[PDB]
């Protein structure tokens, strides 16, 4: 509760930060997820 | 209507890095072989 993430890889549906998907820049998700790291 | 001109139609399953059309969804936990994200994996085992 420390560490503000941005994006996350999660799929996307008063513009937020992530209008940056539009121009191509498309963030991909890890493929261990906080609850294996746990 | 869609760059892409081939079609697949299979089955469907929804992960939080996209839709996997192709694969089937298994209840099984295995060792990871084709890593896909978001915590799934991909193989080619037989029935
Ligand atoms: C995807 O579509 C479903 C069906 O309406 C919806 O419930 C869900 O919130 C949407 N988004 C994600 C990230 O699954």
């Amino acid at each position: 509760n420390k560490v503000t993430l941005a994006d996350a890889g999660f799929i996307k549906q008063r513009d937020l930060i992530c209008a940056q998907k539009f121009k191509g820049l498309t963030v991909l998700p890890p493929l261990l997820t906080d609850e294996m790291i746990a | 209507p869609t760059w892409r001109v081939y079609s697949t139609g299979s089955n469907v399953f929804q992960t939080r890095a996209g839709c996997l059309i192709g694969a089937e969804y298994v209840n099984n936990s295995y060792e990871c072989d084709i890593p896909i994200g978001a915590g799934i994996c991909a193989s080619y085992q037989t029935q």
